[PDB]
């Protein structure tokens, strides 16, 4: 909840098909920056290429929705 | 409300006051209660 | 805002005061729903 603003307990209990995280207020901005911080780094030709997880998150993004087929 | 001065404040004025202040405050309180019950802290509603 | 109170709106504007129409007032109110004003409201 503090880092990414979702409840793993809630996800396990209910198994929602979709889950929307909202970035309003100071806590929302902190969660948004946490979402933007994480990056998958790869080594190609001895170069540290960065691939940003959550393409659809930026300074102007107000929410992010996790998409799933069944749950 | 037209032509309702201090001496004329009556049922209609009290009802209008309810609509325009008290039930507005109740409506924001209801939205607050729903958001808190659903554990929403990061999606505030903008009361204009 | 202009929808009794309209016949004098021209007279109130002769002194620099500004009177709005319903469309202009709605535009002003919707300007408060922009993302930046929303973020400002969330700040304070």
């Amino acid at each position: 909840k503090d880092t990414y603003g979702f409840s793993i307990l809630d996800i396990v209990i209910n198994n929602p098909v979709n889950l929307t995280i909202h970035f309003g207020g100071e806590k929302g901005k902190r969660i948004r920056e946490n979402y933007s911080a994480m990056i998958f780094e790869t080594i190609v030709d001895g170069k540290l290429k960065t691939e940003k997880i959550f393409k659809e998150i930026n300074e102007h993004s107000t929410s992010y929705t996790f998409r799933s087929e069944k749950g | 409300e037209q032509g309702i001065e201090l001496e004329h404040i009556d049922s209609k004025s009290e009802f209008a006051h309810r609509i325009m202040l008290t039930n507005i405050l109740r409506m924001m309180g209801c939205v607050k209660k729903q958001k808190s019950a659903r554990g929403i802290e990061t999606r505030p509603a903008q009361v204009i | 805002t202009r929808g009794a109170n309209n016949i004098i709106a021209e007279g109130i504007e002769k002194m620099g005061v500004r009177t709005f129409s319903q469309k202009e007032m709605a535009f002003n109110l919707l300007g408060l729903l922009t993302p930046e004003v929303v973020e400002l409201c969330q700040k304070s």
